[PDB]
RNA sequence: CGGGGAAUCAGGGUUCGAUUCCGGAGAGGGAGCCUGAGAAACGGCUACCACAUCCAAGGAAGGCAGCAGGCGCGCAAAUUA
RNA sequence: AAAGUUGCUGCAGUUAAAAAGCUCGUAGUUGGAUCU
RNA sequence: CAAGACGGACCAGAGCGAAAGCAUUUGCCAAGAAUGUUUUCAUUAAUCAAGAACGAAAGUCGGAGGUUCGAAGACGAUCAGAUACCGUCGUAGUUCCGACCAUAAACGAUGCCGACCGGCGAUGCGGCGGCGUUAUUCCCAUGACCCGCCGGGCAGCUUCCGG
RNA sequence: ACGGUCGAACUUGACUAUCUAGAGGAAGUAAAAGUCGGGUUUCCGUAGGUGAACCUGCGGAAGGAUCAUUAACGG
């Protein structure tokens, strides 16, 4: 079992590190190499360039083209796909165009039927998606 | 060496037959080492390349 | 190999209540084990026991009543102070009208009541109700 | 007791770990200064040592008395 | 259980409760100090003096008949071998193990068995330098081990 | 940067603490000084390294991680009162 | 925090993830009564 | 007649060994458990990072030897499409000696030491107590059985102990 | 001005680490309906058979569905 003795704290301490390593989230969050494969550089948001638009073809039981982008971030230069959401909402983007972009919800894990997609589209030329969507603003080009 | 092993056979003639039945072993297990670390490069250079198709030039427009 | 005498004694005794028993018989004997069956005797908990007296490590048999639910060891023996005694009877004791908390503190073997009256912290021993 | 007219003690005590209410063994060894009227001192006996002034790059105390070991006669 | 084997027996002695010299016994401490200080100048280590003792003079313990034990009694006259018992009688087991896989090389349950011989001769002599009955330059080493006995 | 401390929490714990209080460090980077009770000081000096201002082309003058303010950077932060 | 899914309090290790092929052994941890 | 191999049946839920494993006779060699002891020492202990011995089969180096079997390999059959199965031969190997390797469903898919909590009678070894049958009634002990009891074992059955 | 001291930094090779242009090679992807077309119970470790899978050899497991017989042995 377990060592119970007066003088067992550092092998307790120790051990207790030592299989804290063994568990995926504290691994993902300590070791680094996750924080350097994240696009977004440990950011909630990052701003890029949009190369090109993309129809992504929903997962097995679904069957939809899921309107996304690939984009390239700005402050590092690598490349990410995001989702546009509602509908409609891709005429309101056009190539090369300023684009803030958020995670999507799940940290970094692909969401629902779309393939591969961490990412959504939250601004448009510095107008928000939602305001174009709503039809409460106009975009400048 | 694909021959029989008769009776009448003495030294010099068996060990140097063993001698080449083992030569011929020693650089078939050679090529079989090689053999595996050129399939290995081919895998890893084919997963990179899929993981590439799955991250861009996949899709429709 | 046998460690902790108390804590075999007082799984003997857990093991034969639990069953049904009427007499236990443990072995060896010590002079924490005996303070530790008086302390539990004063409460009216367990009888009274006679301690055979070999010239090795006597031996105790006891009469049990069967107002026993869990006697019990901690091992190792903690530090106990007063300011940290609430928590100990807290997480050991299941009602704060019974169960007991004995320790050993310079005043004697005794219980947390009687620690918290004598002022004085100590070692933890066990625990029953 | 190898260098020259100083010796190396060692000091060793429990520090506490309060997360798992546990000890663990520490020591730490100290350089002192051994002044010749403690003679016939060997290893593995108790030292009484007091604070002065720095003596040298590392001594800080030096040898107050000497009892000897347990078992030495 | 043993300390070397898987067993876990009870072979042992059990003393009687009662620690007093029996009447029939009409012998004073002093015969049996002089009848152990005879055997033990014929040559005898406590155990097999202990033995014959209790065999054939009826001594059923020597501590409770003079008060004190045999290897003490040895000691304060004098007649105490240097090293004890167990460790001659170990040293020795280990030196004919020695001897065997000096004679027979391929013998593995032999070196596996001078291996824990070993293990409980260096044991012993720990447990004998603690208590100061060994110098504490005392060592066991390979070659020079026969001659110790 | 470290503490005082903060969030959360039955009990035990986990995480944060650049940030107005105390202590340390440094004024683009290193290095060497003068004065002085006190500085290896930079709203003092002298160099080299990197930047960069005015030139009549010989020379001269620099140091906002002070207050506002500007550029840049970025998901990210205010008035030259 | 939910997470007794890092478990000191307080988790698991037949079949679900998991006990080293086996033994010896140093440091570490723990160590039977007994003295008003 | 010779060669190398292998020790069947007896052979069991029997035994021994740390495990891997271990079965023809006899002799030699050192080990070992258990039991028995009113022997001796008197805490000398348990589990163990580092370190160290042993570790099936297969495989690799040197030598010896190759009976059987036999990966590879060569043939013969078999079919819309057969290239695994089947049969004959057969190399490395399978055997021994000395060096390496340290792996198995290396299994009880169950760490070790210690304590307590139901029962029963078979077996293995040792010890104890016995009325009897047998070594052609044995002259006394001793071996083979028979009835119990104790200690350590390999296992079994039974149970609404508790999980 | 000689000398000493503290010492920025400069040059030369090695160890490197980073930034930044590249002829070429090997690829994949979107565009061409263009041309030709039966075996296995389930495994483990090692070795061979073209790398893996799979098959075979050697040694291991069950994590694989026990029916029937068994009181005499003395003359």
């Amino acid at each position: 079992g377990k060592c119970r003795g007066l003088r067992t704290a550092r092998k307790l301490r120790s051990h207790r590190r030592d299989q804290k390593w063994h568990d995926k989230q504290y691994k993902k969050a300590h070791l680094g190499t996750a924080l350097k494969a994240n696009p977004f550089g440990g950011a909630s948001h990052a701003k890029g360039i949009v190369l090109e638009k993309v129809g992504v073809e929903a997962k097995q039981p679904n069957s939809a083209i899921r309107k996304c982008v690939r984009v390239q971030l700005i402050k590092n230069g690598k490349k990410i796909t995001a989702f546009v959401p509602n509908d409609g909402c891709l005429n309101f983007i056009e190539e090369n165009d300023e684009v803030l972009v958020a995670g999507f919800g799940r940290k970094g894990h692909a969401v629902g039927d779309i393939p591969g997609v961490r990412f959504k589209v939250v601004k448009v030329a510095n107008v928000s998606l939602l305001a174009l969507y709503k039809g409460k603003k106009e975009r400048p080009r | 060496s694909t021959q029989p092993r008769s009776k009448n056979e003495s030294k010099e003639d068996k060990r140097a037959r063993k001698q080449a039945i083992k030569e011929e072993r020693k650089e078939r297990r050679v090529e079989k080492k090689a053999n595996k670390l050129a399939f290995k490069l081919e895998k890893r250079r084919q997963e990179k390349e899929l993981l590439n198709l799955k991250k861009n030039v996949e899709g429709l427009k | 190999v046998r460690m902790n005498v108390l804590a075999d004694a007082l799984k003997s005794i857990n093991n034969a209540e639990k069953r049904g028993k009427r007499q236990v018989l443990i072995r060896p004997c010590s002079k924490v084990i005996v303070r530790f069956l008086t302390v539990m005797m004063k409460h009216g908990y367990i009888g009274e026991f006679e301690i055979i007296d070999d010239h090795r490590a006597g031996k105790i048999v006891v009469n049990l009543t069967g107002r026993l639910n869990k006697c019990g060891v901690i091992s190792p023996r903690f530090d106990v102070q007063l300011k940290d005694l609430e928590k100990w009877q807290n997480n050991l004791l299941p009602s704060r009208q019974f169960g007991f908390i004995v320790l050993t503190t310079s005043a004697g073997i005794m219980d947390h009541e009687e620690a918290r009256r004598k002022h004085t912290g100590g070692k933890i021993l066990g625990f029953f109700f | 007791m190898k260098m020259q007219r100083t010796i190396v003690i060692r000091r060793d005590y429990l520090h506490y770990i309060r997360k798992y209410n546990r000890f663990e063994k520490r020591h730490k060894n100290m350089s002192v200064h051994l002044s010749p009227c403690f003679r016939d001192v060997q290893i593995g006996d108790i030292v009484t040592v007091g604070e002065c002034r720095p003596l040298s790059k590392t001594v800080r105390f030096n040898v107050l008395k000497v009892t000897k070991a347990a078992g030495t006669k | 259980g043993r300390m070397h084997a898987p067993g876990k027996g009870l072979s042992q002695s059990a003393l009687p409760y009662r620690r007093s010299v029996p009447t029939w016994l009409k012998l004073t401490s002093d015969d049996v100090k002089e009848q152990i200080y005879k055997l033990a100048k014929k040559g005898l280590t406590p155990s097999q003096i202990g033995v014959i003792l209790r065999d054939s003079h009826g001594v059923a313990q020597v501590r409770f008949v003079t008060g004190n034990k045999i290897l003490r009694i040895l000691k304060s006259k004098g007649l105490a071998p240097d090293l004890p018992e167990d460790l001659y009688h170990l040293i020795k087991k280990a030196v004919a193990v020695r001897k065997h896989l000096e004679r027979n090389r391929k013998d593995k349950d032999a070196k596996f068995r001078l291996i824990l011989i070993e293990s409980r001769i260096h044991r012993l002599a720990r447990y004998y330098k603690t208590k100061r009955v060994l110098p504490p330059n005392w060592k066991y080493e390979s070659s020079t081990a026969s001659a110790l006995v």
